[PDB]
RNA sequence: GGACGCGACCGAAAUGGUGAAGGACGGGUCCAGUGCGAAACACGCACUGUUGAGUAGAGUGUGAGCUCCGUAACUGGUCGCGUC
């Protein structure tokens, strides 16, 4: 049987200076052959802990690891700004090797409502046969947000895609873009295009809209 | 001093083959175990394969067994990953890593390459169409205005976006690409600016898609209306 | 009485043959685990384990001891005989 490394939590929010612990639980004995890695967006993983509890050379001592049977924990005694990233456990007791699903550690901050913008498709794209409608949620927190598309007040479904940026390095907010995709023909059959945003920072739902022909 | 550089990544059709290279420097691979680990975009790390020192024993993840072959050329101080019968779900960044010296780092991987992107798809290489996200006729919502560029229908990853050749960086958000049902990627780059200088200030998005020789600059102005 | 001499019997270091014993007679080897050699496996070293291992050996030892049948050094013992 392949050895499972069940990691939790999958995500975690914390303040600078907080004490946090990440857990990986093996499906069978892996002795002490467990390593911990840190990974930041667009970068390779970096080794932090080996043999379950040994601090890799050059790694700050606020990082520690412990073993309790087949349960392994990575602890950061006091988070610093550069500590926010994704962490992976790994068993190397036997092949094949197994990584945990990882834990993303994000920074906490005060609730921030998003600024909402809607963009009608450009005339240049329209002469191509496709209409892309874009909605932007700019600099908000927390990450959880709900975007809905309405066409002539009809709720759209299955014809849009979302993308969210990494937590910002300065204000620690998120941004989100949603794109509604329509054929040029379907697009010209309707007038009012809107996206309704709901977010914790919003006193109430916010609707941004435009009328097709006007602008 | 220690360094690993992977290369050979790129676009390949399903059922196709592809050979990755892992060039070591600052150390000799003959004294170490060398590993391959991959990461599908937005996903976690997945161990792929390894080769042991002195014995040349090789091990493979179940998901790639019988398709992948790990090897090493000590004369070039380089390791390799031969990938056959490639599938869509093989799409990932491929890292090679050095298993450290047992006495100092146990079985931990103490050094990793920067990774090489492997895209398995039947889609053809294609430059993106860049469309303007024009600032609205209105001047509110945040005290400022928002604008950007829609980089649509390119393939494969990645693409780069800058604004005004890199002069404009503040308030910029370039979103992670999305894989459309067409098999093509699409993303947006937006920036918030003072609405009082929309017609005055110049805003150009700089889009570069190397795999297709597609380099484009699009000026974004308020629509005539 | 005792000494010398011969013989027999017993004893005996040594030694050839023999056949039971498995870990409380051992060594070798293998196996498991742990650590080390730039080393997870394979290779080598060190440590640990016999409620890890055949007394048909699976040994370029079946080695020691023992069971049982012989040869036997001689410092021994005993008895008989010869002589002093
Ligand atoms: C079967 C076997 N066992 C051996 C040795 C041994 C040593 C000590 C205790 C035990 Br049980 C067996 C051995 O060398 N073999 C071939
Ligand atoms: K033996
Ligand atoms: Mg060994």
């Amino acid at each position: 049987s392949d050895i499972q490394m069940t990691q939790s939590p999958s995500s975690l929010s914390a303040s600078v200076g907080d004490r946090v612990t990440i857990t990986c639980r093996a499906s069978q004995s892996v002795s002490s052959a467990v390593a911990w890695y840190q990974q930041k967006p667009g970068k390779a993983p970096k080794l932090l802990i080996y043999s379950a509890s040994s601090l890799y050379s050059g790694v700050p001592s606020r990082f520690s690891g412990s073993r309790s049977g087949t349960d392994f924990t990575l602890t950061i005694s006091s988070l610093q700004p550069e500590d926010f990233a994704t962490y992976y456990c790994q068993q190397s007791y036997s092949f094949p090797s197994t990584f945990g699903q990882g834990t993303k550690v994000e920074i906490k901050r005060t609730v921030a409502a998003p600024s909402v913008f809607i963009f009608p498709p450009s005339d240049e794209q329209l002469k191509s046969g496709t209409a892309s409608v874009v909605c932007l949620l700019n600099n908000f927190y927390p990450r959880e947000a709900k975007v809905q598309w309405k066409v002539d007040n009809a709720l759209q479904s299955g014809n849009s895609q979302e993308s969210v940026t990494e937590q910002d390095s300065k204000d620690s907010t998120y941004s989100l873009s949603s794109t509604l995709t329509l054929s040029k023909a379907d697009y010209e059959k309707h007038k009012v295009y809107a996206c309704e945003v709901t977010h914790q920072g919003l006193s109430s739902p916010v609707t941004k809209s435009f009328n097709r022909g006007e602008c | 001093e220690v360094q690993l550089v992977e290369s050979g990544g790129g676009l390949v059709q399903p059922g196709g083959s592809l050979r990755l290279s892992c060039a070591a420097s600052g150390f000799y691979i003959s004294y170490s175990s060398i590993h391959w680990v991959r990461q599908a975009p937005g996903k976690g790390l997945e161990w792929v394969a390894s080769i042991s020192p002195y014995s040349g024993s090789t091990y493979y993840a179940d998901s790639v067994k019988g398709r992948f072959t790990i090897s090493a050329d000590t004369s070039k101080n380089t390791a390799y990953l031969q990938m056959n019968s490639l599938r869509a779900e093989d799409t990932a960044v491929y890292y090679c890593a050095r298993q450290g010296y047992r006495r100092r780092s146990g079985r931990g991987f103490d050094y990793w390459g920067q990774g090489t992107l492997v895209t398995v798809s039947s889609a053809s290489t294609k430059g993106p169409s860049v469309f303007p996200l024009a600032p609205s006729s209105k001047s509110t919502s945040g005290g400022t205005a928002a604008l950007g560029c829609l980089v649509k229908d390119y393939f494969p990853e990645p693409v780069t976006v800058s604004w005004n050749s890199g002069a404009l960086t503040s308030g910029v958000h370039t979103f992670p690409a999305v894989l459309q049902s067409s098999g093509l990627y699409s993303l947006s780059s937006v920036v918030t600016v003072p609405s009082s200088s929309l017609g005055t200030q110049t805003y150009i998005c700089n889009v570069n898609h190397k795999p297709s020789n597609t380099k484009v600059d699009k000026k974004v102005e308020p629509k005539s209306c």
